């Protein structure tokens, strides 16, 4: 039974209904987040969960508990997870979990393994009587954990903190085809439809997976890259932005993903470094997870000797653009071009991305960039 | 065109821009009426313009007409650019002389070696991009079926023919598509595609006109 079976159409629901909720929010914040990584830490959570504490999680990530087992979806993050961690990997990407409960807890054996076997991640014991000290040490461990990628993760922990959780992502890709260094140039990006900012724009003349939706009224662009991932973005059309991020379906995503055709293209795309980060007790607690927040929660699963509730849970994604792709500066990259003028699409205005696994079909990143030179 | 030279004024009368507000690809007068271009070219709301030279700035000798119609072969694949050729048909008749006059169809077909005179407003840089105001040209022979085959492998038909250097540095380029390749007052070809431009060991690739003389009399006569 493949991965995808097993979670990718969940994980999609997952994707949007939360990107959904932050851009209801507003249609001029940058976005950025995991939806893999987000949704395996709580699945994670989930194993030391009962009751509806239990239930809520899972139907909060959108996996209907009567049409799937919970072994399948365990199975599946496993699967994935296990794959994004390969030492060997050309993608480079790296994602973990920050688990930290209060020194003292008795913890129940059976979470702390499934843990480690099944998300490869691991619990830790901080003093949260010395808010400071816990502090630094949580961004210690994100600090170690990311090589430094992920500085004072968390700024701030509630006196009577018991439990908190850590969930961060760090992506930089390689293009099977890359950019010329030397073309990058500095261009206007629009914000919005009277303000501009200037932006470094690689740009490159070439075949690429690219139209235009009328059924989006955007401009969809795939790239491919080096390691068994993609990179989808949509170009809303003036005005659109909400029109798109509104017709958005696994079926419309899926369907790009299955076309192969190309054509010829003046791309610019702009070069980027943007970041993320979330309180995932105020965002998943909108989409139904309440509960395992909550004082009535049913942690018995990770503790049986007091009550217990996840007193802080954040999310940092990191993803990073640029020219770096394969090696072979030459006549390698010459592709066969139509010989009319090519169409310039250019990525100057907000827009909508995802990074797609290769095998899997699972979404490990989905952001909107609205300014690409500003948090 | 690229390595090429500023052709004269006028000096290619059967020479026509496709413009949509700018020009986007060249074409050829076959008669009066009729303008041989390529598929790939294709778009609604043409606008055919002769007799031009520079064409950013008026000089007296142009006559735009619109496209009535914009028949593509049907048997066009937008993938392999097989079959990649184009009949507009001019709104109305336009007034020949001896700024705007009409080239001849081939009544055989071109063998390798044969120099022939191509021409158009595309790029005239190998790397970068630059745009003429005027129509530049270039003397460039049809290369043997061996060259272009070697090329290009398993992507060059019997519809298709290479011209012009395998060292490189004179090329077609973006912006020639659909303009024409004569040899002897022959249309043999038309710009059609290349991997880069005036790249060595990759030279142009045309349609080779000869295969479509049926085609395009029978389509003239049904339109």
């Amino acid at each position: 039974h493949p991965t995808f079976n097993k979670i990718t159409p969940n994980l999609a629901e997952f994707a949007f209904s939360l990107y959904r909720q932050l851009a209801h929010q507003s249609n001029s914040t940058n976005i950025l987040f995991s939806p893999v990584s987000i949704a395996a830490a709580f699945a994670m959570l989930s194993l030391g969960a009962k009751g509806d504490t239990h239930d809520e999680i899972l139907e909060g990530l959108n996996f209907n508990l009567t049409e799937i087992p919970e072994a399948q979806i365990h199975e599946g993050f496993q699967e994935l997870l296990r794959t994004l961690n390969q030492p060997d990997s050309q993608l480079q990407l790296t994602t973990g979990n920050g688990l930290f409960l209060s020194e003292g807890l008795k913890l129940v054996d059976k979470f702390l393994e499934d843990v480690k076997k099944l998300y490869h991640s691991e619990a830790f014991t901080v003093n949260f009587g010395d808010t400071e000290e816990a502090k630094k040490q949580i961004n210690d461990y994100v600090e170690k954990g990311t090589q430094g990628k992920i500085v004072d993760l968390v700024k701030e922990l509630d006196r009577d903190t018991v439990f908190a959780l850590v969930n961060y992502i760090f992506f930089k890709g390689k293009w099977e085809r890359p950019f010329e260094v030397k073309d990058t140039e500095e261009e206007d990006f629009h914000v919005d439809q009277v303000t501009t900012v200037k932006v470094p724009m690689m740009k490159r003349l070439g075949m690429f997976n690219i139209q235009h939706s009328k059924k989006l009224s955007s401009w969809v662009l795939l790239m491919k890259y080096l390691g068994n991932a993609t990179a989808i973005f949509f170009l809303p059309d003036e005005g659109k932005l909400q029109h798109l991020e509104n017709e958005l379906t696994h079926d419309i995503i899926t369907k790009f993903l299955e076309n192969e055709d190309r054509r010829s293209a003046s791309l610019h795309l702009p070069k980027l470094s943007i970041t993320g980060t979330y309180d995932l007790k105020s965002v998943l607690g909108q989409l139904g997870i309440t509960k395992v927040f909550s004082n009535g929660a049913d942690l018995s699963g990770v503790t049986e000797e007091a009550p217990l509730k996840l007193s802080k849970a954040v999310h940092k994604a990191v993803l990073t653009i640029d020219e770096k792709g394969t090696e072979a500066a030459g006549a390698m990259f010459l592709e066969a071009i139509p010989r009319s003028i090519p169409p310039e699409v250019k990525f100057n205005k907000p827009f909508v991305f995802l990074i797609i696994e290769q095998n899997t079909k699972a979404p490990l990143f989905m952001g909107r960039v609205v300014n690409p030179t500003q948090k | 065109i690229v390595g090429g030279y500023t052709c004269g004024a006028n000096t290619v009368p059967y020479q026509v821009s496709l413009n949509s507000g700018y020009h986007f690809c060249g074409g050829s007068l076959i008669n009066s009426q009729w303008v041989v271009s390529a598929a790939h070219c294709y778009k609604s709301g043409i606008q055919v313009r002769l007799g031009e030279d520079n064409i950013n700035v008026v000089e007296g000798n142009e006559q735009f007409i619109s496209a009535s119609k914009s028949i593509v072969h049907p048997s066009y694949n937008s993938n392999t650019l097989n079959n990649d050729i184009m009949l507009i048909k001019l709104k109305s008749a336009a007034s020949l002389n001896s700024r705007v006059a009409s080239i001849s169809l081939p009544t055989s077909c071109a063998s390798a070696g044969t120099q022939c005179l191509i021409s158009g407003w595309g790029n005239t840089k190998s790397s970068g991009t630059s745009y003429p105001d005027v129509l530049k040209c270039l003397k460039a022979p049809i290369l043997s079926d061996s060259s272009c085959k070697s090329a290009y492998p398993g992507q060059i038909t019997s519809n298709m023919f290479c011209a012009g250097y395998l060292e490189g540095g004179k090329d077609s380029c973006q912006g020639d598509a659909g303009g024409p390749v004569v040899c002897s007052g022959k249309l043999q070809g038309i710009v059609s595609w290349g991997s880069g431009c005036a790249q060595k060991n990759k030279p142009g690739v045309y349609t080779k006109v000869c295969n479509y003389v049926s085609w395009i009399k029978q389509t003239i006569a049904s339109n």
